[PDB]
RNA sequence: ACGAGACUCUGGCAUGCUAACUAGUUACGCGACCCCGGUCGGCGUAACUUCUUAGAGGGACAAGUGGCGUUCAGCCACCCGAGAUUGAGCAAUAACAGGUCUGUGAUGCCCUUAGAUGUCCGGGGCUGCACGCGCGCUACACUGACUGGCUCAGCGUGUGCCUACCCUACGCCGGCAGGCGCGGGUAACCCGUUGAACCCCAUUCGUGAUGGGGAUCGGGGAUUGCAAUUAUUCCCCAUGAACGAGGAAUUCCCAGUAAGUGCGGGUCAUAAGCUUGCGUUGAUUAAGUCCCUGCCCUUUGUACACACCGCCCGU
C-alpha cells in the first residue's frame, strides 16, 4: 500500500436489482460530488433509499456480479 | 470503628474447625457443619449481639454465650420445632448437633439401617436413590 | 493471561484511610465500583466510608438508587 | 511478574514470531505473543492453508504454540496482523532454538529477580536492560546477541562484570550462569 | 411552557451532527426530541419507518438482550439515565453529543461477504448502508458495553459510560472500535 | 364443475340507534377526618348510556391524487382516514398395503370356553439400572440474590344420575403445612373491584462454587384415602453435589411477534416440570434471494415403471 486514499463520498441515483448468493447485495448508481457528472456501480450490503449518501474507502473499482 | 481494632483476630478456632473472620456474624457461623442461615438469625436474637458486625473483632465472653448457646439452645427458649434433631429412637429427646453428634450419629443410624436389613439400608449398602426417583435415566456417576 | 485473585480487606488499615481522605475527593467521579476497584477494599465498606463522607460534607450527593450512587468533588474555587 | 522478552515493543514487519493460540473466533481468532508480552493478534482465516481444510480445528489446536510471520503491524495502535501461509519449512528449527535461548535466558533472569527480590515493573525493565538489552544492542543481534553472551561470560567472568548493574546481584546472576548454563 | 424539549434535565439542541451520509438516518434534532427514551410503538412496520426513531431509543431497545432482560424497558431507561448522569458530569460535555460522536466514530464503513460453498473462504469486499452502519455502531456499542458489565464489580450505568467516550475519542481501548477496526482490516485484506 | 376466491367466527371504531337495582356514570342529602375547601369500592334515592354488557345497522372499495404498465388486467408512494396485507374455521380428483380390532353391543375369519385368554379377591409389577437417545424444568449471577413497602389484568370454573367427590368470604387456635361451629352461590348477585407475577422504590451482599445454584440425604409434624414402603402430597430445621456461557451438529420466528412473567381448563379422592387457552412487560434484524433443504409450471433426455431407496457390467 503505503498511499492513503482520500474518502469520497457519493449519492445513488437509481436502485437496481439484487445481486449476491443469497440476495443481501445490492446495485446502486453512485455520483460525485466534487464533480457531478461521474456516474459508477458499487455492491453495497444494506437496506439503501433514493438519494442516500455513502462513504467510499476507494473510488477506482467497479462492481463485479454475484460472484 | 472502620478502622482496624486491636487484636483483630482473623482465623478463628471454634469447635475445632476453621471459621473465617472476615465475613458477616450471621453468615461466618454458618460455616460450621449442622448449623445454616436461618437457625443463625435466632442464636444472635437470643444473645444480645447486633447483626452489623463481622466475626473477627467479637471476643471471648461474647462468642463463649454463643457457644453456649449452640450446646445448650432448650432454655434459651428456642422453640421446638425449630430444631434439627427431633424425638430420637434411642432416648427421646430435642437436641441440636453440631458436626460430631451430627457426623456419628448419622454414621449409627446408617448402621443401624444396615443391621436392621431395611431396604432403605440396603439402598444406602449399595449406593443408591432411597427416596423412590427413578434411576433409569439419571444417575449416571454412580459407577464406571 | 494472570489470574490474581483479588483478596479485598474487610476494613481500613492505616493507609487505606489517609490515601482515601487525600484522593478521593480530588477525583471527577466517585462511585463504590471505582473505589473498591482503586483502593482494593469491599463493596459494603467502600459504601460505608462514602456514607462517612457524605456526613462529613466533603462530598455533594448527586443521585441515589437502590442500584449505585452516584458522587463528586467539590468545586475547586 | 512478567514482561517483554526484547527491547522493542513490537516487531517489524516480515519478521517470524512464535505465538500461542488462544481463542477462534468467525473473522479471525485471538492469539498471544508470548515473546511481546502477551498481545492481542489476528490470524486469518484463509491464511490458515494454502489448500482447502475440512474443519477448524485441523489447524487451530487451542493451546499449542505455532510459528507465524507478521504481514502489517501498528505500533501507535498496538495492532499486530499474522500470517501462517508465508513460512518455510526450514524456519522452524531456527524459531525454535531461538525461542530456547530467549525462554531459557528469561527463567534465568526471572530465578535471579525471585532471588533479588525486586517486583516493579520499572525496576524489572531495569533490569533487563542492566542485564540483556544491553549485550543485545553491542552484539546487535535480538535474541543471538545475548545467548553467546552468557555462554563466553561462563568461562570469562570479566566478561560477564562489563554491566555495571550492582555487585551482590551481579554475583548471583554469576552464579546462576555457572550453574545452569554448563 | 413548552420552550425546549429537555430530555430530562438535557437540551436536544445545540448538537452537532459532522458527517453528512448519517444526516437523515439520526432523529434527535427539534422534531424527534422526546423527555423520555420510551414511545408507544409502530415504528418497526414498514421498511425504513426505523430512521424516524430517537437514537436513544434505538439504544435503549439494543440495550436489551440475553433472556433475562427482554421486555425490561424502565430498567434499560434507568440504566440510560444513569449512564447520561456520569457521561455529562465526567467530560463536561453534553451528554448527546457523546453519542452522535461515539456513533460516527464507531461506523464499519465497509464489509466482507461469504461467497462460495459452505465451508470455504471467500470474501468479497462491500461497502456498508448507512442506516447499517447506525445499526451495528448501536449494537457493537451495547455489546461492548454488555461484556464489559459481567461478572465484574463495576455496574453497568458505568460500564456503558466508559465505553462510549472511549469510542467518542477513538482511543481503540473500547470493543465496539476493536471489531470496526478488524473488520476494516479484514475487508482491506482482501478486496 | 370442483379447488382458490366467495362464506363464517374473533380483534380493530361508532359521544349515532335499542336498552339495563344481577353493569355503572353524573348530580342531591346524610355520615366520617383535616385545614373556608379536599377524600370515601361509606349510606340512600333524580336523569343518563360517557365506562360495561350485546343486538340491529354503518364503515375500506385500489375510493381519490401523481407516476409505471400494450395505457387492458394490475403495481408503487402520498392525503383524508379507527384499519390501505389481523388471526383462525371450512378446505378438490387420485391413491398410501400410513395408524387405530386396546373407543364402541361397528366388524369377517381364527384361537379359547370350567385345572379358562371370561370374571373376581389379595399381593406385586408397569417406577426395577454398566449405558445411549428425544421432549422439557432450574441455573451458571451484581441488567443480580435476600428483606420490607408501593402498585396493575383477562380468558375461565363451581354443590354432579347409578356417583358419595363443589367454589369459597368471615371468627378463633397454631411458626406453618392445617383443624372446628359459623354465611353465600346452583352463579354479571358469592369468592371478586379475582389487592397475580414480572416490574418500581429503600436496606443487606461485593467477584469469593459467595448470601449464586438446590441435586443428594437425616429427623419431625399435618392432609387425602380401606391402604403410602419402592419416601402420594405439603410444611419445619439441617445436608449445599455438579455447574465459571458449553464440541461436531441442529430447532423456532419476522409485530404487540420472539422472549421474560404469572393466572385459568384438561386429567384430579390426593395433583402439573405436560398440554390448551388467557393477560402483563416488550424488542434486534429484513421487505429479499434460489446458494443449501424442498415445492409448482413449460421444454428436453432416459436401458426407470413394486417408479433412482430404480436399473445394470466384470474379476
Amino acid at each position: 500500500t503505503s498511499r492513503v486514499q482520500p474518502i469520497k463520498l457519493a449519492r445513488v441515483t437509481k436502485v437496481l436489482g439484487r445481486t449476491g448468493s443469497q440476495g443481501q447485495c445490492t446495485q446502486v448508481r453512485v455520483e460525485f460530488m466534487d464533480d457531478t457528472s461521474r456516474s459508477i456501480i458499487r455492491n453495497v450490503k444494506g437496506p439503501v433509499r433514493e438519494g442516500d449518501v455513502l462513504t467510499l474507502l476507494e473510488s477506482e473499482r467497479e462492481a463485479r456480479r454475484l460472484r | 470503628s472502620l478502622v482496624i481494632p486491636e487484636k483483630f483476630q482473623h482465623i478463628l478456632r471454634v469447635l475445632n474447625t476453621n471459621i473465617d473472620g472476615r465475613r458477616k456474624i450471621a453468615f461466618a457461623i454458618t460455616a460450621i457443619k449442622g448449623v445454616g442461615r436461618r437457625y443463625a438469625h435466632v442464636v444472635l436474637r437470643k444473645a444480645d449481639i447486633d447483626l452489623t458486625k463481622r466475626a473477627g473483632e467479637l471476643t471471648e465472653d461474647e462468642v463463649e454465650r454463643v457457644i453456649t448457646i449452640m450446646q445448650n439452645p432448650r432454655q434459651y427458649k428456642i422453640p421446638d420445632w425449630f430444631l434439627n434433631r427431633q424425638k430420637d429412637v434411642k432416648d427421646g429427646k430435642y437436641s441440636q448437633v453440631l458436626a460430631n453428634g451430627l457426623d456419628n450419629k448419622l454414621r449409627e443410624d446408617l448402621e443401624r439401617l444396615k443391621k436392621i436389613r431395611a431396604h432403605r439400608g440396603l439402598r444406602h449398602f449399595w449406593g443408591l436413590r432411597v427416596r423412590g426417583q427413578h434411576t433409569k435415566t439419571t444417575g449416571r456417576r454412580g459407577r464406571t | 493471561k494472570v489470574r490474581d485473585k483479588l483478596n479485598n480487606l474487610v476494613l481500613f488499615d492505616k493507609a487505606t484511610y489517609d490515601k482515601l481522605c487525600k484522593e478521593v475527593p480530588n477525583y471527577k467521579l466517585i462511585t463504590p465500583a471505582v473505589v473498591s476497584e482503586r483502593l482494593k477494599i469491599r463493596g459494603s465498606l467502600a459504601r460505608a466510608a462514602l456514607q462517612e463522607l457524605l456526613s462529613k460534607g466533603l462530598i455533594k450527593l448527586v443521585s441515589k438508587h437502590r442500584a449505585q450512587v452516584i458522587y463528586t468533588r467539590n468545586t475547586k474555587g | 511478574l512478567s514482561c517483554r522478552f526484547y527491547q522493542h515493543k513490537f516487531p517489524e514487519v516480515e519478521d517470524v514470531v512464535m505465538v500461542n493460540v488462544r481463542s477462534i473466533a468467525e473473522m479471525g481468532a485471538y492469539v498471544s505473543l508470548l515473546e511481546y508480552n502477551n498481545i492481542e493478534g489476528m490470524i486469518l482465516l484463509s491464511e490458515l492453508s494454502r489448500r482447502r481444510i475440512r474443519s477448524i480445528n485441523k489447524l487451530i489446536r487451542i493451546g499449542r504454540n505455532e510459528c507465524v510471520v507478521v504481514i502489517r503491524v501498528d505500533k501507535e495502535k498496538g495492532y499486530i496482523d499474522l500470517s501462517k501461509r508465508r513460512v518455510s519449512p526450514e524456519e522452524a528449527i531456527k524459531c525454535e532454538d531461538k525461542f530456547t535461548k530467549s525462554k531459557t535466558v528469561y527463567s534465568i533472569l526471572r530465578h535471579v529477580a525471585e532471588v533479588l527480590e525486586y517486583t516493579k515493573d520499572e525496576q524489572l525493565e531495569s533490569l533487563f536492560q542492566r542485564t540483556a538489552w544491553v549485550f543485545d544492542d553491542k552484539y546487535k543481534r535480538p535474541g543471538y546477541g545475548a545467548y553467546d553472551a552468557f555462554k563466553h561470560a561462563v568461562s570469562d567472568p570479566s566478561i560477564l562484570d562489563s554491566l555495571d548493574l550492582n555487585e551482590d546481584e551481579r554475583e548471583v546472576l554469576i552464579n546462576n550462569i555457572n550453574r545452569r548454563l554448563t | 411552557t413548552p420552550d425546549i424539549k429537555l430530555f430530562g434535565k438535557w437540551s436536544t439542541d445545540d448538537v452537532q451532527i459532522n458527517d453528512i451520509s448519517l444526516q437523515d438516518y439520526i432523529a434527535v434534532k427539534e422534531k424527534y426530541a422526546k423527555y423520555l427514551p420510551h414511545s408507544a410503538g409502530r415504528y418497526a412496520a414498514k421498511r425504513f419507518r426505523k430512521a424516524q426513531c430517537p437514537i436513544v431509543e434505538r439504544l435503549t431497545n439494543s440495550m436489551m438482550m440475553h433472556g433475562r432482560n427482554n421486555g425490561k424497558k424502565l430498567m434499560t431507561v434507568r440504566i440510560v439515565k444513569h449512564a447520561f448522569e456520569i457521561i455529562h458530569l465526567l467530560t463536561g460535555e453534553n451528554p448527546l453529543q457523546v453519542l452522535v460522536n461515539a456513533i460516527i466514530n464507531s461506523g464499519p464503513r465497509e464489509d466482507s461477504t461469504r461467497i462460495g460453498r459452505a465451508g470455504t473462504v471467500r470474501r468479497q469486499a462491500v461497502d456498508v448502508s448507512p442506516l447499517r452502519r447506525v445499526n451495528q455502531a448501536i449494537w457493537l456499542l451495547c455489546t461492548g458495553a454488555r461484556e464489559a458489565a459481567f461478572r465484574n464489580i463495576k455496574t453497568i450505568a458505568e460500564c456503558l459510560a466508559d465505553e462510549l467516550i472511549n469510542a467518542a475519542k477513538g482511543s481503540s481501548n473500547s470493543y465496539a472500535i476493536k471489531k470496526k477496526d478488524e473488520l476494516e482490516r479484514v475487508a482491506k485484506s482482501n478486496r
